[PDB]
């Protein structure tokens, strides 16, 4: 019983770090565009 | 088609979980029968005598 009960409750080391990695890139990936939106529309002064 | 490519893989996940209900079932059931079958062979030897 104690075999049965622990294939639905635990965790699975080996998969979720690759998971971790993906989401810390794509954080990192978003605040840099983020930035970039940001500065975007600057150069209407120019034309004044 | 990606969409469809995302229910296939999402029905395959909660397969492998059934599968392997199925087969701590059998486990089960096996480990039950393995003492009947001593206490048969114990109930015997004391007949022969």
């Amino acid at each position: 019983l104690s075999a049965s009960r622990s294939r639905i409750k635990d965790t699975d080391f080996a998969k979720e770090t690759a998971e971790l990695t993906r989401t810390q890139i794509l954080q990192q990936a978003g605040t840099a565009m983020l930035a970039q939106a940001n500065q975007v529309p600057q150069g209407v002064l120019s034309l004044l | 088609i990606s969409e469809r490519f995302g229910t296939q893989i999402r029905g395959t996940d909660v397969a492998i979980r059934n599968a392997n209900d199925g087969i701590s079932l059998a486990q089960v059931a096996e480990g039950s029968l393995t003492e009947i079958g001593n206490n048969l062979q114990r109930v015997r030897e004391l007949s022969v005598q």
